[PDB]
């Protein structure tokens, strides 16, 4: 079972810049990271990660 | 009187009951008999440089033309039923690639060729379920079909 | 007035501000115990619940593999597992808890025999739920290990009747788990069923002893199975055909004794005010019938002891929520409880122009109180915003939906001479601007309330003219508020671009096609009783045509009495086709 603890999604600071994105012809964006937990229904090993 | 074509094919499929393992073993024996008989005929074709007549083929098996022809028929029907009752498996595997370049109906018809080959190479003596051997051939046929028919400039 | 609201006053009752006009009474349908919801930031309970209770156990919530399972420890030390989670509603008959038992759990499959044990014969569909025991007794368990496969013959490794040890690969990729004799079933070169049965084997020398054990038999402890052979404990002796011929097999029979009544203490309901008591009945179920030949490689559970929700007859349709009550003496100790909660919803007080009065709901009971069915739970009273007189409440067979309060500012006094105004009566309808007396003209319209010496009381009023044929949306002495549609007036009236040109050029049939004649004649309008206006024309010989005008929209324009073929009769565009 995969659980997406979506209330804790963090956001990575934008790379480049607004002006750098404009002058480079790129995109102004951030990266989204959500913590998740894979739960084995039997063994019960939970490998928490982002 | 529906206009959908896939649903009509699914209904036509559902009019056929799934085989049981003993039924698979029984059909596998008749399929092997048909294969051996076909190999022999192929030998007659090499010897005659022409299609052997049923009488010459029956003569090659030291079999009365009636007995031989009925055996041939039984084998044909056995292979037909083995493929027919597993088309549901073909659809079940083919539904897992419906967004790769081939339409769903194309995936089904290309996996049918793999099912036919699997039914031609299934060994009852191995002691395994036909649904395990057939999956490999169905998957291979569908993957090859995608590799050879999904793009206009084929890679 | 809200649905079900009943006015508390009669017509003419002079009320004051805040006094009760109408009330809505909420009553308990079936009675029980009052349960007040906690004041969750509200001093008004928006819902009150109706409640029997059972507590005399202990319950602990333990977490195993991330699952919160509830263990019910009885005062006798027995343990139950709670199969039903908190917040779940279950009807009568549903299993709530399962006895945590291992004695009646077999190691492998086998055969089952009854000894005095009796069960209820109600329902085959409950077979999956087991068989309720009506009398305890003894279960005889004859072990065996059955591998059911549908594989070909040439995969076989072991002979029919070979005495084997456990672990031998009897069939390719199949491993025996019991040390015994293997009996093999095949159908047309296809392996179907393999049987391994434990127990001592012995040579069969005398055919008569084998004939005695032809069908298999039970033999008790110490009883001599055959001369020189005494069974040390109860065993099942059957004759089997091994590799060399007859042999006697002594399979070890197990005995499981079940008491007549499940000795698990029931917990008693504590409230008498519930005329339909609810309780937990403990039942014993055997999952298999007598002589049921069971084929299973792994062990099975034979007997299950289950707590089951039971209620008095007539309450079968009731569904009980399942809750945990923290004990008053020890809050830590929780106790399982079943409630037949009945809800009563309290609406919040609204005083802002919904009823245009303040609706205030007061409870008639207290938390924990015992109420009989039908007892009044809450009274919502509507309080009048302005004093005056109550009217408009008609009597008989209909729910009072609206009332009227005539206030102090809906009456005006005017200084008029009584002596000559004698032509007027209290309750007359005075149109404003009408000369009431010589030199005296009505300033404002209204209803004549009273005629005092030198003074006149007018209740403000306003007319609306209505002509013949209008549609009335209202009734005499009704009640209407601002904006309500009074009446639909029906009257008459009388008096082109690209669509017309496109319709003409495309030779389309105009919707409102004028009626066209087909022969010269005279034009009898023929105003019938039902206004069946039909244009009957008399031919040159005297043949009628009977053109029906139809609805009112095709207005007639034809009265020439000189019509000719093709001549139009009504308003609108002619159809050229």
């Amino acid at each position: 079972e995969l659980h997406f603890l979506g209330k804790q999604y963090k956001l990575k600071r934008p790379k480049y810049d607004v002006d750098e994105a404009k002058r480079r012809d790129g995109t102004y964006s951030v990266q989204m990271y959500v913590p998740t937990r894979l739960i084995n229904k039997e063994t019960g090993e939970i490998k928490e990660q982002e | 009187y529906t206009e959908d074509s896939i649903r009509l094919y699914l209904q036509e499929i559902g009019r056929i009951r799934l085989l049981r393992a003993d039924e698979e073993i029984e059909l596998a024996r008749q399929i092997a008999d048909l294969l051996a008989l076909e190999r022999i005929r192929d030998e007659l074709l090499e010897q005659l440089d022409r299609l052997p007549s049923d009488a010459e083929w029956a003569a090659a098996v030291d079999s009365p033309l009636d007995e031989f022809r009925r055996r041939l028929f039984r084998g044909r029907r056995a292979k037909d039923k083995m493929v027919q009752s597993n088309l549901r498996l073909v659809v079940s595997i083919a539904k897992k690639y419906m967004n790769r370049g081939l339409s769903f109906q194309d995936l089904i018809q290309e996996g049918s060729l793999g099912l036919i080959r699997a039914a031609e190479k299934f060994d009852h003596e191995k002691g395994y379920k036909f649904s395990t051997y057939a999956t490999w051939w169905i998957r291979q046929a569908i993957t090859r079909a995608i590799a050879d028919q999904s793009r206009t400039i084929r890679l | 007035l809200l649905p079900g609201a009943e006015p508390t006053v009669k017509n003419g009752d002079r009320v004051e501000v805040g006094d009760v006009l109408a009330e809505t009474k909420l009553t308990t349908e079936r009675g029980g115990t009052v349960r007040m919801g906690e004041d969750n930031g509200s001093s008004t309970h928006r819902e009150v619940e109706i409640i029997v209770v059972l507590d005399t156990a202990t319950v602990k919530a333990e977490a195993s593999q991330g699952r919160e399972h509830y263990v019910i420890e009885t005062k006798g030390g027995q343990r139950f597992n709670l199969l039903a989670a908190p917040g779940t509603k279950v009807t009568t008959g549903h299993v709530v808890a399962e006895l945590i038992d291992s004695r009646y759990r077999t190691q492998t499959g086998g055969l089952l025999k009854y000894s005095g044990v009796e069960i209820s014969k109600k329902g085959r569909a409950k077979a999956k739920q087991g068989y309720e025991v009506t009398k305890g007794g003894t279960l005889l368990w004859i072990p065996e290990e059955t591998h059911e496969v549908n594989k070909d013959i040439s995969l076989l490794n072991v002979e029919d009747g070979q005495l084997v040890e456990a672990g031998t690969e009897v069939v390719k990729d199949i491993f025996c788990q019991t040390t015994g004799i293997v009996s093999v079933t095949q159908n047309n070169d296809i392996l179907r069923e393999i049987v391994i049965k434990p127990g001592d084997v012995h040579v069969l020398d005398d055919p008569d002893t084998a004939a005695k054990y032809d069908e298999g038999r039970l033999v008790n402890a110490g009883e001599e199975v055959f001369p020189g052979l005494t069974a040390e404990q109860l065993v099942w002796a059957e004759a089997v055909d091994g590799t060399d011929g007859p042999l006697l097999l002594l399979r070890p029979v197990q005995e499981l004794v079940i008491p007549d009544e499940p000795p698990v203490p029931s917990q008693d309901s504590s409230q008498e005010s519930s005329s339909r008591s609810i309780r937990l009945r403990a039942v014993q179920r055997l999952q298999f019938q007598d002589g049921e030949r069971i084929k299973s490689v792994e062990g099975v559970d034979l007997l299950r002891t289950q707590l089951v929700l039971e209620s008095e007859e007539g309450s079968s349709q009731l569904s009980a929520d399942i809750e945990l009550l923290p004990d008053s003496k020890d809050p830590e100790t929780l106790r399982l409880q079943l409630v037949i909660i009945e809800p009563v919803v309290i609406r919040r007080d609204v005083a802002s122009d919904t009823t245009h009065g303040s609706t205030h709901t007061e409870l008639r009971v207290k938390d924990g109180q015992k109420v009989k069915p039908g007892a009044v739970i809450a009274c919502t009273q509507i309080q009048c915003k302005e004093a005056g007189v109550v009217r408009g409440i008609q009597e008989g067979s209909e729910a009072v939906r609206r009332l009227l309060v005539e206030r102090e500012r809906d009456c005006v006094t005017l200084d008029l001479d009584v002596t000559a105004a004698t032509q007027l009566q209290p309750g007359s309808l005075i149109v404003a601007g009408t000369q009431l007396v010589d030199g005296i003209i009505a300033p404002e319209s209204g209803e004549v309330r009273a005629i005092a010496p030198g003074q006149l009381q007018l209740r403000i009023a306003r007319p609306y003219r209505v002509s013949q044929g209008a549609v009335l949306h209202v009734e005499d002495k009704g009640l209407v508020q601002r904006g309500d549609n009074l009446v639909l007036l029906v009257f008459e009236r009388a008096k082109q671009g690209l669509p017309r040109i496109e319709e003409l050029l495309e030779a389309r049939k105009p919707k409102e096609a004028c009626i066209l004649a087909r022969r010269p004649g005279v034009a009898h309008i023929n105003y019938s009783d039902d206004d069946a206006i039909d244009i009957q024309v008399i031919e040159a010989d005297g043949t009628q045509a009977d053109y029906p005008v139809g609805p009112g929209q095709p207005l007639i324009i034809s009265d020439g009495e000189t019509v000719d073929a093709g001549q139009a009769l009504t308003d609108g565009p002619a159809n050229p086709h």
